Protein backbone atom coordinates (compact mmCIF):
# COMPACT_ATOMS: atom_id res chain seq x y z
CA UNK A 1 0.00 0.00 0.00
CA UNK A 2 1.09 3.56 0.79
CA UNK A 3 3.87 4.29 3.27
CA UNK A 4 2.64 5.54 6.76
CA UNK A 5 4.63 8.78 6.58
CA UNK A 6 1.78 10.92 7.85
CA UNK A 7 2.41 9.03 11.10
CA UNK A 8 6.10 9.97 11.24
CA UNK A 9 5.56 13.67 10.53
CA UNK A 10 2.19 14.88 11.88
CA UNK A 11 2.51 12.38 14.70
CA UNK A 12 0.42 13.49 17.66
CA UNK A 13 3.65 13.57 19.72
CA UNK A 14 7.41 13.45 19.22
CA UNK A 15 9.88 11.78 21.57
CA UNK A 16 12.76 13.26 23.52
CA UNK A 17 16.03 12.87 21.61
CA UNK A 18 17.44 10.64 24.34
CA UNK A 19 14.52 8.24 23.62
CA UNK A 20 14.42 8.66 19.85
CA UNK A 21 11.66 6.78 18.04
CA UNK A 22 12.32 4.30 15.25
CA UNK A 23 9.59 3.23 12.87
CA UNK A 24 10.14 0.85 9.96
CA UNK A 25 8.87 1.68 6.49
CA UNK A 26 9.05 -1.65 4.69
CA UNK A 27 7.21 -2.19 1.42
CA UNK A 28 5.40 0.73 -0.15
CA UNK A 29 5.52 3.87 -2.29
CA UNK A 30 6.10 7.24 -0.68
CA UNK A 31 4.39 10.64 -0.74
CA UNK A 32 6.09 13.43 1.23
CA UNK A 33 3.30 15.97 0.57
CA UNK A 34 2.56 16.20 4.31
CA UNK A 35 5.89 18.01 4.64
CA UNK A 36 4.59 21.13 2.88
CA UNK A 37 1.53 21.30 5.16
CA UNK A 38 3.38 20.85 8.43
CA UNK A 39 6.48 22.88 7.66
CA UNK A 40 6.38 25.95 5.40
CA UNK A 41 10.19 26.06 5.34
CA UNK A 42 11.87 22.75 6.05
CA UNK A 43 15.17 21.09 5.21
CA UNK A 44 15.78 17.81 3.45
CA UNK A 45 19.51 17.06 3.54
CA UNK A 46 20.58 13.79 1.93
CA UNK A 47 24.11 12.33 2.07
CA UNK A 48 25.23 9.94 -0.64
CA UNK A 49 21.70 9.30 -1.87
CA UNK A 50 19.33 11.04 -4.19
CA UNK A 51 16.12 11.87 -2.35
CA UNK A 52 14.40 10.40 -5.39
CA UNK A 53 15.65 7.05 -4.08
CA UNK A 54 13.41 7.68 -1.13
CA UNK A 55 10.48 7.83 -3.52
CA UNK A 56 10.49 4.12 -4.48
CA UNK A 57 11.04 1.81 -1.52
CA UNK A 58 8.91 -1.16 -2.60
CA UNK A 59 11.87 -3.56 -2.23
CA UNK A 60 13.87 -1.55 0.34
CA UNK A 61 13.65 -1.16 4.13
CA UNK A 62 13.87 2.36 5.62
CA UNK A 63 14.33 3.44 9.27
CA UNK A 64 12.61 6.69 10.31
CA UNK A 65 14.08 8.15 13.50
CA UNK A 66 12.20 11.03 15.03
CA UNK A 67 12.81 13.36 17.98
CA UNK A 68 12.77 17.02 19.07
CA UNK A 69 15.98 19.02 19.59
CA UNK A 70 16.78 22.70 19.33
CA UNK A 71 17.95 24.43 16.14
CA UNK A 72 21.57 25.07 17.18
CA UNK A 73 21.76 21.28 17.48
CA UNK A 74 20.30 20.23 14.10
CA UNK A 75 23.84 20.66 12.82
CA UNK A 76 24.76 17.75 15.08
CA UNK A 77 22.38 15.37 13.30
CA UNK A 78 24.84 14.99 10.45
CA UNK A 79 27.81 12.71 9.74
CA UNK A 80 31.08 13.42 11.54
CA UNK A 81 29.74 15.90 14.14
CA UNK A 82 30.32 16.46 17.88
CA UNK A 83 28.24 18.07 20.57
CA UNK A 84 25.91 16.76 23.25
CA UNK A 85 23.24 15.50 20.93
CA UNK A 86 25.71 13.66 18.73
CA UNK A 87 27.84 12.49 21.63
CA UNK A 88 25.18 11.48 24.14
CA UNK A 89 21.82 11.24 22.40
CA UNK A 90 21.68 10.45 18.67
CA UNK A 91 24.85 9.59 16.72
CA UNK A 92 24.99 9.32 12.93
CA UNK A 93 27.88 7.25 11.48
CA UNK A 94 30.66 8.85 9.46
CA UNK A 95 29.72 6.69 6.44
CA UNK A 96 26.11 7.85 6.74
CA UNK A 97 23.86 7.31 3.73
CA UNK A 98 20.36 8.68 4.17
CA UNK A 99 18.49 11.90 4.82
CA UNK A 100 17.89 14.34 7.70
CA UNK A 101 14.59 16.29 7.76
CA UNK A 102 14.14 19.22 10.14
CA UNK A 103 11.62 21.98 10.71
CA UNK A 104 10.73 24.67 13.25
CA UNK A 105 8.05 23.53 15.71
CA UNK A 106 8.03 26.54 18.02
CA UNK A 107 4.28 26.72 17.40
CA UNK A 108 3.52 23.22 18.71
CA UNK A 109 6.38 22.60 21.16
CA UNK A 110 6.83 25.92 23.03
CA UNK A 111 4.79 27.31 25.92
CA UNK A 112 4.79 30.81 27.46
CA UNK A 113 5.43 29.16 30.82
CA UNK A 114 8.00 26.85 29.23
CA UNK A 115 7.73 23.32 27.92
CA UNK A 116 9.84 21.12 30.15
CA UNK A 117 8.50 17.88 28.68
CA UNK A 118 11.35 17.18 26.21
CA UNK A 119 14.66 15.95 27.61
CA UNK A 120 18.24 15.38 26.50
CA UNK A 121 21.01 13.35 28.13
CA UNK A 122 23.60 15.72 29.54
CA UNK A 123 26.11 13.32 31.15
CA UNK A 124 27.60 10.03 29.96
CA UNK A 125 30.84 8.10 30.50
CA UNK A 126 31.41 7.15 26.87
CA UNK A 127 30.16 8.59 23.62
CA UNK A 128 27.26 6.90 21.90
CA UNK A 129 28.14 4.57 19.04
CA UNK A 130 26.26 5.17 15.79
CA UNK A 131 22.51 4.38 16.06
CA UNK A 132 22.65 3.63 19.80
CA UNK A 133 19.93 4.45 22.33
CA UNK A 134 20.61 5.01 26.04
CA UNK A 135 17.34 5.43 27.90
CA UNK A 136 18.84 4.76 31.35
CA UNK A 137 18.22 7.15 34.28
CA UNK A 138 21.04 5.93 36.54
CA UNK A 139 22.76 8.76 38.45
CA UNK A 140 26.05 9.85 36.81
CA UNK A 141 29.21 9.93 38.96
CA UNK A 142 31.23 13.01 38.05
CA UNK A 143 33.46 12.85 41.13
CA UNK A 144 35.81 10.42 42.85
CA UNK A 145 33.21 9.53 45.48
CA UNK A 146 30.30 7.07 45.06
CA UNK A 147 26.87 8.57 44.49
CA UNK A 148 24.89 6.14 46.68
CA UNK A 149 21.72 6.20 44.59
CA UNK A 150 21.13 9.94 44.99
CA UNK A 151 22.10 13.05 43.08
CA UNK A 152 24.08 15.82 44.76
CA UNK A 153 27.60 17.25 44.66
CA UNK A 154 29.29 15.72 41.58
CA UNK A 155 26.37 13.32 41.06
CA UNK A 156 23.98 14.22 38.26
CA UNK A 157 20.61 12.83 37.35
CA UNK A 158 21.56 12.21 33.73
CA UNK A 159 18.60 13.69 31.86
CA UNK A 160 17.70 17.43 31.74
CA UNK A 161 14.67 19.30 30.32
CA UNK A 162 14.75 21.70 27.39
CA UNK A 163 12.94 24.86 28.63
CA UNK A 164 11.27 25.66 25.23
CA UNK A 165 9.47 29.09 25.17
CA UNK A 166 8.13 31.10 22.17
CA UNK A 167 10.06 34.27 23.18
CA UNK A 168 13.33 32.33 22.52
CA UNK A 169 15.56 32.81 19.51
CA UNK A 170 15.21 30.77 16.33
CA UNK A 171 18.30 28.92 17.52
CA UNK A 172 17.03 28.09 20.96
CA UNK A 173 13.52 27.04 19.50
CA UNK A 174 12.27 23.43 19.25
CA UNK A 175 12.87 21.63 15.96
CA UNK A 176 11.39 18.30 14.94
CA UNK A 177 13.88 16.07 13.16
CA UNK A 178 13.38 12.88 11.14
CA UNK A 179 16.37 10.77 10.08
CA UNK A 180 15.69 8.38 7.18
CA UNK A 181 18.13 5.46 7.00
CA UNK A 182 18.53 2.24 5.03
CA UNK A 183 18.64 -1.33 6.40
CA UNK B 1 -2.73 12.34 46.02
CA UNK B 2 -3.54 8.61 46.15
CA UNK B 3 -5.03 6.31 43.48
CA UNK B 4 -8.61 5.36 44.42
CA UNK B 5 -10.09 2.17 43.01
CA UNK B 6 -13.46 0.50 42.90
CA UNK B 7 -14.68 -1.93 45.57
CA UNK B 8 -14.26 -5.69 45.82
CA UNK B 9 -16.34 -7.97 43.65
CA UNK B 10 -17.59 -11.53 43.83
CA UNK B 11 -18.09 -12.69 40.22
CA UNK B 12 -19.40 -15.96 38.70
CA UNK B 13 -17.14 -17.89 36.29
CA UNK B 14 -17.60 -16.53 32.76
CA UNK B 15 -18.43 -12.91 33.75
CA UNK B 16 -16.42 -9.70 33.33
CA UNK B 17 -15.11 -7.15 35.86
CA UNK B 18 -14.58 -3.50 35.03
CA UNK B 19 -12.24 -2.10 37.68
CA UNK B 20 -12.09 1.69 37.92
CA UNK B 21 -9.05 3.71 38.97
CA UNK B 22 -9.03 7.48 39.55
CA UNK B 23 -6.38 10.11 40.34
CA UNK B 24 -8.11 12.45 42.89
CA UNK B 25 -2.84 11.88 34.72
CA UNK B 26 -2.49 12.75 31.01
CA UNK B 27 1.29 13.09 31.55
CA UNK B 28 1.57 9.68 33.26
CA UNK B 29 1.35 6.00 32.34
CA UNK B 30 -1.45 3.83 33.71
CA UNK B 31 -0.29 0.25 34.33
CA UNK B 32 -2.47 -2.62 35.57
CA UNK B 33 -0.91 -5.47 37.63
CA UNK B 34 -2.49 -8.33 39.58
CA UNK B 35 -1.46 -10.67 42.39
CA UNK B 36 -3.41 -13.91 42.88
CA UNK B 37 -3.60 -14.96 46.55
CA UNK B 38 -0.15 -16.04 47.70
CA UNK B 39 1.57 -15.37 44.36
CA UNK B 40 3.79 -12.73 42.79
CA UNK B 41 2.95 -9.66 40.76
CA UNK B 42 1.85 -10.10 37.14
CA UNK B 43 1.83 -7.25 34.62
CA UNK B 44 -1.47 -7.13 32.78
CA UNK B 45 -0.99 -4.17 30.47
CA UNK B 46 -1.00 -0.42 30.30
CA UNK B 47 -2.01 2.70 28.43
CA UNK B 48 -0.83 6.27 27.94
CA UNK B 49 -4.04 8.32 28.48
CA UNK B 50 -5.37 10.31 25.49
CA UNK B 51 -2.45 9.63 23.16
CA UNK B 52 -2.09 5.89 23.58
CA UNK B 53 -3.00 2.57 22.20
CA UNK B 54 -3.50 0.05 25.04
CA UNK B 55 -0.72 -2.52 25.48
CA UNK B 56 -1.41 -5.99 26.91
CA UNK B 57 0.52 -9.04 28.06
CA UNK B 58 0.07 -12.06 25.83
CA UNK B 59 -1.55 -14.04 28.67
CA UNK B 60 -4.39 -11.50 28.69
CA UNK B 61 -4.52 -10.51 25.03
CA UNK B 62 -8.10 -11.23 24.03
CA UNK B 63 -9.68 -10.96 27.49
CA UNK B 64 -8.52 -7.55 28.75
CA UNK B 65 -9.48 -4.07 27.57
CA UNK B 66 -7.69 -1.10 29.15
CA UNK B 67 -9.49 2.21 28.70
CA UNK B 68 -8.96 5.74 29.87
CA UNK B 69 -11.55 8.48 30.10
CA UNK B 70 -10.13 12.01 30.18
CA UNK B 71 -13.42 13.60 31.22
CA UNK B 72 -14.14 11.43 34.28
CA UNK B 73 -10.38 11.13 35.14
CA UNK B 74 -10.63 7.34 35.50
CA UNK B 75 -8.82 4.38 34.01
CA UNK B 76 -10.59 1.08 33.47
CA UNK B 77 -9.49 -2.53 33.23
CA UNK B 78 -12.13 -4.94 31.89
CA UNK B 79 -11.20 -8.61 32.25
CA UNK B 80 -13.75 -10.94 30.64
CA UNK B 81 -14.50 -14.68 30.60
CA UNK B 82 -13.42 -15.06 34.21
CA UNK B 83 -12.09 -18.33 35.61
CA UNK B 84 -11.23 -19.27 39.17
CA UNK B 85 -7.61 -18.47 38.27
CA UNK B 86 -8.36 -14.78 37.81
CA UNK B 87 -9.12 -14.47 41.56
CA UNK B 88 -6.55 -11.89 42.68
CA UNK B 89 -5.99 -8.34 43.85
CA UNK B 90 -5.99 -5.82 40.98
CA UNK B 91 -3.75 -2.72 41.33
CA UNK B 92 -3.38 0.28 39.06
CA UNK B 93 -0.05 2.10 39.06
CA UNK B 94 0.99 5.51 37.81
CA UNK B 95 4.32 5.74 35.97
CA UNK B 96 6.49 8.88 35.83
CA UNK B 97 8.53 9.65 32.70
CA UNK B 98 9.77 13.03 33.92
CA UNK B 99 7.11 15.21 32.34
CA UNK B 100 5.14 13.47 29.55
CA UNK B 101 5.14 9.81 28.59
CA UNK B 102 5.72 9.11 24.93
CA UNK B 103 5.32 5.39 25.52
CA UNK B 104 5.07 2.85 28.31
CA UNK B 105 8.70 1.89 27.57
CA UNK B 106 10.04 5.14 28.96
CA UNK B 107 8.55 4.89 32.43
CA UNK B 108 11.09 5.61 35.14
CA UNK B 109 9.09 4.19 38.05
CA UNK B 110 5.58 3.30 39.11
CA UNK B 111 5.61 5.49 42.22
CA UNK B 112 1.89 5.80 43.08
CA UNK B 113 0.01 2.51 43.43
CA UNK B 114 -3.69 2.07 44.01
CA UNK B 115 -5.62 0.20 46.68
CA UNK B 116 -6.41 -3.34 46.07
CA UNK B 117 -9.50 -4.20 44.11
CA UNK B 118 -9.97 -7.80 45.18
CA UNK B 119 -11.82 -9.84 42.55
CA UNK B 120 -12.90 -13.30 43.74
CA UNK B 121 -14.27 -15.66 41.09
CA UNK B 122 -16.34 -18.56 42.49
CA UNK B 123 10.31 -13.59 33.02
CA UNK B 124 13.04 -12.52 35.47
CA UNK B 125 14.16 -15.11 38.02
CA UNK B 126 14.59 -14.33 41.69
CA UNK B 127 15.56 -16.45 44.68
CA UNK B 128 12.14 -17.50 46.04
CA UNK B 129 13.49 -17.26 49.61
CA UNK B 130 16.49 -15.42 51.18
CA UNK B 131 17.50 -15.54 54.86
CA UNK B 132 19.45 -12.64 56.40
CA UNK B 133 21.48 -11.99 59.55
CA UNK B 134 20.30 -8.87 61.48
CA UNK B 135 22.85 -6.09 61.28
CA UNK B 136 24.49 -7.71 58.25
CA UNK B 137 24.18 -7.45 54.46
CA UNK B 138 21.86 -9.48 52.21
CA UNK B 139 21.58 -9.47 48.44
CA UNK B 140 18.64 -10.41 46.26
CA UNK B 141 19.44 -11.36 42.63
CA UNK B 142 17.36 -10.53 39.57
CA UNK B 143 18.45 -12.43 36.47
CA UNK B 144 17.15 -11.53 33.03
CA UNK B 145 17.92 -11.82 29.34
CA UNK B 146 19.18 -9.89 26.36
CA UNK B 147 15.59 -8.83 25.69
CA UNK B 148 15.31 -6.89 28.94
CA UNK B 149 18.01 -6.10 31.50
CA UNK B 150 20.68 -6.78 28.86
CA UNK B 151 18.88 -4.73 26.18
CA UNK B 152 19.67 -1.56 28.14
CA UNK B 153 16.55 -1.38 30.32
CA UNK B 154 16.82 -0.43 33.97
CA UNK B 155 15.75 -2.54 36.91
CA UNK B 156 13.28 -1.25 39.43
CA UNK B 157 12.79 -2.94 42.80
CA UNK B 158 9.60 -2.94 44.86
CA UNK B 159 8.84 -3.83 48.46
CA UNK B 160 5.61 -5.47 49.61
CA UNK B 161 4.83 -5.79 53.29
CA UNK B 162 1.84 -8.01 54.14
CA UNK B 163 -1.46 -6.42 53.23
CA UNK B 164 -0.20 -3.35 51.38
CA UNK B 165 0.54 -2.52 47.76
CA UNK B 166 4.11 -2.63 46.48
CA UNK B 167 6.26 0.40 47.37
CA UNK B 168 8.97 1.71 45.07
CA UNK B 169 12.44 1.00 46.45
CA UNK B 170 15.00 1.63 43.69
CA UNK B 171 14.46 2.81 40.11
CA UNK B 172 17.31 3.56 37.79
CA UNK B 173 19.45 0.64 38.47
CA UNK B 174 20.71 1.96 41.74
CA UNK B 175 18.72 5.19 42.38
CA UNK B 176 16.90 5.60 45.68
CA UNK B 177 13.59 7.51 45.60
CA UNK B 178 12.84 10.03 48.31
CA UNK B 179 12.17 8.39 51.66
CA UNK B 180 14.17 5.21 50.98
CA UNK B 181 17.11 5.00 53.44
CA UNK B 182 20.72 4.55 52.43
CA UNK B 183 20.70 0.93 53.65
CA UNK B 184 19.09 -0.08 50.34
CA UNK B 185 21.32 -0.17 47.25
CA UNK B 186 20.87 -1.25 43.66
CA UNK B 187 23.29 -2.55 41.10
CA UNK B 188 23.10 -3.83 37.50
CA UNK B 189 25.68 -5.79 35.49
CA UNK B 190 25.02 -7.43 32.14
CA UNK B 191 21.86 -9.51 32.35
CA UNK B 192 21.58 -9.47 36.15
CA UNK B 193 20.66 -6.93 38.79
CA UNK B 194 20.83 -6.87 42.55
CA UNK B 195 19.22 -5.27 45.55
CA UNK B 196 21.34 -5.09 48.69
CA UNK B 197 20.26 -4.29 52.24
CA UNK B 198 22.87 -3.46 54.86
CA UNK B 199 22.31 -3.41 58.60
CA UNK B 200 19.30 -5.71 58.32
CA UNK B 201 16.34 -4.91 60.57
CA UNK B 202 13.31 -6.95 61.54
CA UNK B 203 11.15 -4.45 59.66
CA UNK B 204 12.91 -5.24 56.39
CA UNK B 205 11.15 -8.63 56.40
CA UNK B 206 9.03 -8.38 53.28
CA UNK B 207 8.62 -9.57 49.70
CA UNK B 208 10.83 -7.93 47.10
CA UNK B 209 10.12 -7.83 43.36
CA UNK B 210 12.30 -6.60 40.55
CA UNK B 211 10.91 -5.25 37.30
CA UNK B 212 12.17 -4.34 33.83
CA UNK B 213 11.01 -3.66 30.30
CA UNK B 214 11.35 -6.44 27.73
CA UNK B 215 11.56 -5.31 24.09
CA UNK B 216 10.82 -8.70 22.57
CA UNK B 217 7.47 -8.95 24.31
CA UNK B 218 7.13 -5.11 24.38
CA UNK B 219 5.93 -4.76 27.97
CA UNK B 220 6.90 -4.71 31.64
CA UNK B 221 7.96 -7.90 33.38
CA UNK B 222 8.26 -8.71 37.05
CA UNK B 223 10.42 -11.13 38.92
CA UNK B 224 9.06 -14.11 40.74
CA UNK B 225 9.39 -12.37 44.09
CA UNK B 226 11.75 -12.94 47.05
CA UNK B 227 10.63 -13.58 50.60
CA UNK B 228 13.37 -12.02 52.72
CA UNK B 229 13.24 -13.30 56.30
CA UNK B 230 15.30 -11.75 59.07
CA UNK B 231 16.88 -14.28 61.43
CA UNK B 232 17.83 -13.93 65.11
CA UNK B 233 21.30 -13.48 66.67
Amino acid sequence: NLCPFDEVFNATRFASVYAWNRKRISNCVADYSVLYNLAPFFTFKCYGVSPTKLNDLCFTNVYADSFVIRGDEVRQIAPGQTGNIADYNYKLPDDFTGCVIAWNSNKLDSKVSGNYNYLYRLFRKSNLKPFERDISTEIYQAGNKPCNGVAGFNCYFPLRSYSFRPTYGVGHQPYRVVVLSFE
Amino acid sequence: VQLVESGAEVKKPGSSVKVSCKAPFSSYAISWVRQAPGQGLEWMGGIIPIFGTPNYAQKFQGRVTITADESTSTAYMELSSLRSEDTAVYYCARGYCGGDCYSLELVWYFDLWGRGTLVTVSVLTQPPSVSGAPGQRVTISCTGSSSNIGAGYDVQWYQQLPGTAPKLLIYGNSNRPSGVPDRFSGSKSGTSASLAITGLQAEDEADYYCQSYDSSLSGWVFGGGTKLTVLAA
